[PDB]
């Protein structure tokens, strides 16, 4: 997710495109990446398969999958191209674009410090938890009978416009096997797929009705786009972009499918026999998915109240494959119209982010961080109109806009195992292929309107998802009065000062180095610490990608000139002392395969076995 | 000015009626849970249209002649009331009872004249009176200008029209069902919009049609009979069921009302006639006929029918009294359903797949990624037979393209002996006409010149005794 | 002064009608659910345009017209009304009844003069009258300046025009169907915009055309005929169907009205003539002809037609009475569909693939449904035949590119090869022209004389009684 996940896969790429070998900033030109067209070959597969049988040590098998997957990719292109005959177009001359590059970052040396006995590391971590979090360290006294306790008490829900069968509401637990954790953090296990959990998750009541597409709604949207184009964008690209539309093209589909992996291509291939046309695919029908992981934050709140259940609304598989070739062009056009001091995390890597903010943040500087998650976007219909107006200005072809618009109105969801039907009104968060883009556009628009001209005169601004940071801005009564037109809790704002109250961004800390004198971003150690106290399901063999992720994260923590700063940042955020010992404990855990085995224990089986 | 009909306020038949009669205002007012409400609403509106385009001070002859319906009116009606059915004794008593009760209260209409008129007929059954008679259509002697037929299927059209023409009648009307399916020589059919089902007498023991009844059997490998079969063809006997009422009819009389565009009546006097259709709504039609003296012009002998919605006729296999037999059925299809299956029928589809799409199309259709509800539904008991017909049509069209012949020539191969192909489905799409050949010259007329009165003494006493007690 | 038309307020024909008549402002007003509303709407507007541009206080001839629809017109009309057809008794009786129905209500439209004129003609049937006549087009003796033909197909145009020019007519007008399909020697066709289908006599038993009928059969092996066949060519008899009305026509008279640009009439007197097309809308044209005395100029014998929509003709295979044959079918295509198919016809396309694209295009033009539900720019019963035509056209255009030849020379093998190629589709795109070679010298005019009264005694007596009273 964004920077890096627990398995070190992340959402960002790993190729630098914003690096230069000169001590000054240089403007360059954006180019295109050529893609190899797949080709079909059956005679090679037949002979290789027979040659696979006679001798295959290690690389002989790999040639078979590469040949087999390559055949599947060619077949998908041939079938997919025929469906969208009424929307296919050709290549028109492109509009050139330019971008700015920055010099490479400088880092301080790192020294490794670790203990020897792995059991002592567990004792230190347990001592740290008890001293700082007394209630959390005394919760576990028996096994994990959460499923049984949830069945004993009844079902409480707050639904709206839903139907279900009462005869299928039964929640007797099934077999559950896991490994007993060693760290005394009480991280819950993922929930079981039952009808009771589905109703508990859908306990949200956002029933609000306003003017759908009337005159007052249009007036608010018209003002919003005016502020965005006046305080956050330059005027050198609008007229050129309107002349050249964006349409579905063979190159878009060929490039997209080639980027998929093995298993993903096979899954898509299985749904190409009865291929519906593009105009036949419904755009307002979704399916319900439950398989998720619970989210826990440092503190003592999960030992008193049960956490919520996460859900996913999945769209049609063919809908996200026909039109997913226009995401790259939309990103390029958006980056071209933004001001040089306004940045977006799309199409960057970890190193590029460090080089941009290398010489901007210094001690004693005020930074404003604001999130917009706590806001009901379903109350006002103008939030959807504003996004469409921005999309139309960017140069989206007219019939394609109708297909996109159909997914932002009335939608329905269904649960296949139980046949449960749900209906929702205007919704912004979903599982479609424009979710981050629309959220980023709305985040910039909200900030631009509230801050007015204070956004233009700034040193560095970064926007991604629902989080943002703006340099050199404080909190005054003018923004409170402007934002209090409807209510007061639209957004949450926090004031931060470098080297005194470290700013928080995307689950990390922004710190200023001492030896070199440059800014850098590091991860959150407490978030990792609670995560090692999560039970591991039996039969899982993913205990090697996590060790490498921990090893990389530990090295970044032990850089010289950042030990003292990290201590103060954690204390000013969570009011906790003594994290250097925890970091040392993490170092010895991620040193060998056998040292990582001390975080687990004997296997415990519940609700299973007729003995 | 507004017109009220006795149908439900949330019925889907309101839109069909409004489009058929754009010169009126229609509002619903339900007071009776009748099983044939739709069939009566059409007839009620038809009479108002008919009596609006004709000037007053003219005499109208009524053939069906239910006197109770025409009691409260301003036009002049001459009801021709024979006694040949079991309906007649009840209607005559009802007419007398209403006339006695309506005396005095109503003064605008000729209530006193009608009451005295009925007594005169009761005195001697052989007087031609201004407003009543007991003769047939042929034997009536009163002269008028306009003749009206309402749901009459028991007379011969060329013979009945000629006898009316010689008395000086220049305009006629006919309200009834469509006779197109009976010109295709079918076995069974349906009118799903009016809850009407008809079937031949020979197939009354079927299992999977609209009008049949069967029993349960365990099977029997061997059974004999008393006569040889080998042929099952339609006969001259059919049965009609309108909601819950049974009406037996005959094919010969039904086909006689499918008149051509122009025809000549030649006898002692000669006339020239024309026939047009002015109103059509899902099975009911209204026909206007004009007759003029003289004999000049020319005829071709063709009949043309215009289809506003789909019309199907296919071949089905069904079990009749335990034995598998095959015959033909016909029905109607809404136009919206036909238009939405144009692209599907471009290939070959199994009957199972066609049934699935038809059920889905009956509830929702996706347009440009948006789902909307269909407001034009059809009865669910006709879907299986319709799906079978569509599958046969798709296969036949594909085989024609795979075999292309030369232009302007035909392959008769010597002694000709050309080969004929097989046809199992006839499908008439919306906005398509059907043409057929009929007879356009008539010169033979026969009359049973004898007068017999079916009126009975006990019925006369009751009617006389009922009218005596004036209010 | 807005013009009222009898069409639905939500029909798509209103936009096309307004475009063809920019000088008028038109709004709809529906009072009758006719099945040929579009055909009658065009004719009503055409007469209004002609009357506006014609010189007032002039005398006009009407050929084969109904004298009831010119009653309330201030223009001077002389109606030539013989009794050849079978629809004349109704028209003449209606004219007499309407004249007497209003004798004092209107006091300026020369109602009394028309009534008095009708008195004299019914007395002696051979007299002339400034407002009525019972002769033919080549027998009327009154002289005037303008002649009008409205939906006339039963006369020979060069012969009729010459007789009119002798009396001193210098301007004529014609309204009717387009003659272009009949100059290509087509076998069947349709006009989808006006709900009109026409077919030849020999293919009335087809299966998948606009005007046909058939019946179910199982198919047998071998059929012994009576004489040789092996020939299928168009005959002289053609059947038309407008809405629910039938009209028989002949090809020779239809093709005589496709006059060239310049032609000469030579006889006792000589004239020079020109023909131009004024209004064209999806199948109806209005033609204007000017006649001048003298003989000088030059002729080439060519006719030019300008296409605003697409014109298509192709070869199709069907079964007639159970036997497979092949003939040709023609139809019209809207311009918008033709424009959007340019990119697909660059390669070879499968007929089923083309059919799906056409359905998608037609269903997508609606781009709405909150207000206009589902409206189509093309009738769905013509899509199958149109889709096949494009498939053959694309195939034929490919072969020409791999068979390039030298410039200015012809490829032969005396003893030459001179091989012809197959042609299965003729496609005229919008903004193109078609040219034909016709005759331009006429010098053979004959009159059959032998004029007959054409009136009967009952008809004369019945009419005279109708207007025998002053009120
Ligand atoms: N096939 C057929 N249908 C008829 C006949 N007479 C009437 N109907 C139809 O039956 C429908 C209802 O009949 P009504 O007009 O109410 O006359 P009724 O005697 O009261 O008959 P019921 O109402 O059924 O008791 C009419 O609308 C007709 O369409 C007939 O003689 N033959
Ligand atoms: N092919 C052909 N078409 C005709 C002829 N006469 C009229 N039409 C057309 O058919 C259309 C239908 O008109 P109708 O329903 O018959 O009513 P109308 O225009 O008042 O004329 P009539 O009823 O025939 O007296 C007319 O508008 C004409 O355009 C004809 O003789 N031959
Ligand atoms: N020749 C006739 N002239 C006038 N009216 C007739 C004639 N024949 C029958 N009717 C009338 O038709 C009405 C009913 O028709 P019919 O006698 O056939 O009754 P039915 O035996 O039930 O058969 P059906 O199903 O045809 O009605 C009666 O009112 C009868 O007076
Ligand atoms: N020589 C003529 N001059 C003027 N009018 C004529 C002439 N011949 C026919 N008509 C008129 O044509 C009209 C109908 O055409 P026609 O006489 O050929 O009979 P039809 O078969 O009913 O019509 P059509 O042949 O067009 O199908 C009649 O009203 C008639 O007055
Ligand atoms: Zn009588
Ligand atoms: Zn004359």
């Amino acid at each position: 997710y964004i920077f890096s996940s627990d398995t070190g896969q992340g959402h960002l790429q790993q190729k630098s495109v914003r690096q230069t070998t000169l001590p000054v900033n240089i403007v360059e030109e954006v180019h295109e990446e050529k893609c190899y067209p797949p080709k079909l070959d059956e005679i090679k597969e037949q002979l290789l398969l027979k040659r696979l049988q006679e001798s295959a040590s290690t690389a002989n098998r790999s040639r078979y999958q590469s040949r087999k997957v390559e055949n599947m990719k060619a077949m998908i292109i041939h079938r997919l191209k025929e469906g969208c005959r009424l929307y296919l177009a050709s290549d028109t001359p492109r509009v050139p674009s330019y971008r700015i590059t920055y010099p490479a970052p400088i880092y301080s040396p790192s020294i490794n410090i670790k203990l020897s006995n792995p059991e002592t590391a567990v004792a230190v971590c347990n001592e740290f938890l008890a001293r700082n979090y007394p209630t959390v360290a005394s919760y576990q006294v028996t096994d994990e009978y959460d499923a049984y306790l949830d069945m004993v008490d009844g079902s409480e829900s707050c639904l709206d416009r839903a139907t279900f069968n009462p005869s299928k509401l039964r929640s007797y637990p099934k077999q559950h096997s896991y490994h007993a954790p060693t760290i005394r953090s009480a991280v819950p296990s993922p929930f079981q797929n039952t009808l009771q959990n589905v109703l508990a998750a859908a306990t949200k009541r956002n029933c609000n009705v306003t003017q759908m597409r009337e005159l007052p709604t249009m007036d608010s949207a018209a003002f919003n786009v005016e502020c965005f184009k006046k305080y956050a964008c330059n005027q050198e690209y609008w007229r050129e972009f309107a002349s050249s539309p964006i349409r579905v093209t063979t190159e878009n589909l060929t490039t997209y499918v080639t980027k998929l992996k093995g298993p993903k291509a096979a899954a898509l291939f299985a749904k190409t026999h009865n291929l519906l046309p593009l105009q036949e695919v419904p755009m307002d029908r979704f399916t319900m998915d439950m398989k998720r992981d619970v989210k826990v934050t440092p503190g003592t709140k999960h030992t008193e109240e049960r956490p919520k259940v996460q859900v996913i609304q999945a769209a049609e598989p063919l809908a996200t494959a026909y039109l997913c070739g226009i995401h790259r062009e939309l990103v390029r056009r958006l980056n071209a119209v933004l001001l040089p001091n306004v940045h977006t995390l799309f199409d960057m890597s970890a190193e590029d982010f460090d080089a941009i903010i290398a010489t901007h943040f210094k001690p004693g500087d005020a930074v404003l961080e604001t999130d917009i998650a706590s806001f009901d976007k379903s109350q006002d219909d103008s939030l959807a109109l504003t996004a469409m107006m921005l999309l139309e200005d960017l140069g989206v072809d007219q019939p394609i806009l109708d297909l996109i618009e159909a997914a932002f109105g009335e939608i329905s969801s269904c649960h296949l195992p139980t046949g449960t039907r749900f209906k929702f009104g205007a919704m912004m968060k979903s599982g479609m292929f424009l979710t981050l883009f629309v959220n980023t556009l709305l985040n910039i628009t909200i900030a631009s309107r509230v801050l007015e001209e204070r956004l233009t005169t700034s040193a560095c601004a970064a926007f991604i998802g629902d989080d943002n940071i703006i340099h050199g801005v404080v909190s005054d009564a003018l923004m409170a009065a402007r934002c209090a037109t409807w209510m007061n809790m639209e957004v949450k704002i926090i004031d931060a000062v470098v080297s005194v109250k470290a700013p928080y961004f995307c689950g990390g800390f922004i710190l200023h180095d001492t030896v070199t004198g440059t800014a850098c971003r590091v991860a959150d150690p407490l978030k990792r610490l609670f995560k090692l106290g999560k039970p591991l399901a039996a039969g899982d063999e993913q205990d090697e990608d996590r060790r490498r992720a921990l090893a990389d994260e530990v090295t970044r923590w032990q850089r010289t000139g950042l030990v003292t700063e990290l201590e103060r940042a954690v204390y000013s955020r969570y009011e906790v002392q003594g994290i250097t010992a925890v970091i040392t404990s993490m170092a010895t855990f991620a040193s060998s395969k056998e040292n990582f085995k001390k975080l687990r224990g004997p296997v415990v089986t519940l609700y299973g076995g007729p003995k | 000015d507004p017109v009220y009909v006795d149908i439900d306020a949330d019925s889907a038949f309101l839109k069909a009626l409004q489009r058929a009669y754009p010169m009126f205002e229609v509002e619903p007012r339900q007071v009776t849970p009748n099983d044939a409400a739709n069939a009566r609403a059409f007839s009620h509106l038809a009479i108002k249209l008919i009596e609006q385009e004709i000037d007053p001070d003219s005499t109208i002859l009524d053939i069906g002649s239910a006197p109770a319906r025409r009691m409260m009116s301003d036009r002049k009606y001459h009801c021709v009331c024979p006694m040949r059915s079991a309906e007649d004794p009840e209607r005559l008593a009802n007419y007398a009872r209403k006339l006695a009760s309506a005396a005095g209260k109503v003064l605008d209409r000729n209530i006193s004249g009608k009451i005295g008129d009925l007594q005169a007929v009761m005195a001697v059954p052989d007087t031609e009176t201004p407003t009543f008679c007991l003769h047939t259509d042929v034997s009536c002697r009163q002269r008028a200008d306009v003749a009206i037929y309402q749901d009459v299927y028991a007379v011969h059209a060329p013979t009945s029209l000629y006898h009316q023409a010689i008395k000086g009648v220049r305009l006629a009307y006919w309200v009834g069902f469509d006779t197109t399916p009976f010109m295709y020589n079918a076995m069974a059919g349906a009118y799903p919009s009016y809850s009407t089902n008809w079937a031949d007498e020979q197939v009354l023991k079927a299992k999977n049609i609209g009008l049949c009844s069967t029993d349960l059997t365990e099977g029997r490998r061997g059974k004999l009979s008393i006569m040889r079969g080998k042929k099952l063809e339609p006969c001259d006997r059919v049965l009609f069921s309108v909601g819950s009422t049974l009406y037996p009819e005959s094919r010969k009389l039904l086909k006689s009302w499918h008149l051509p565009s122009v025809f000549h009546l030649k006898g002692k006097l000669s006339f020239t006639c024309r026939c047009d259709t002015v109103v059509s709504c899902e099975g009911y039609v209204v026909k206007r006929i004009t007759m003029s003296p003289g004999l000049y012009g020319k005829t071709t002998g063709y009949a043309v029918t215009h289809h506003a919605d789909g019309f199907l006729m296919c071949k089905t296999t069904d079990t009749v009294d335990g034995e598998r037999v095959s015959f033909s059925v016909c029905t109607y299809v809404p136009a919206t359903i036909c238009d939405q299956m144009t692209g599907i029928l471009a290939t070959e589809v199994t009957p199972e797949d066609a049934q699935k799409l038809l059920v889905g199309l009956n509830q929702r259709i996706v347009v440009n990624g948006r789902t909307q509800r269909n407001t034009n539904t059809m009865k669910n008991y006709m879907i299986p037979v319709v799906a079978q017909a569509f599958s046969k049509w798709a296969k036949e069209c594909r085989k024609d393209m795979e075999d292309e012949k030369l232009l302007g020539v035909r392959e008769r191969t010597c002694l000709w002996a050309f080969k004929k192909q097989k046809t199992h489905t006839v499908y008439k799409r919306p906005d398509t006409q059907s043409i057929q050949k009929v007879q356009a010259e008539f010169d033979s007329f026969v009359v049973p010149s004898l007068w017999s009165s079916g009126l009975s003494i006990p019925l006369r006493t009751r009617i006389k005794w009922l009218l005596s007690k004036v209010p």
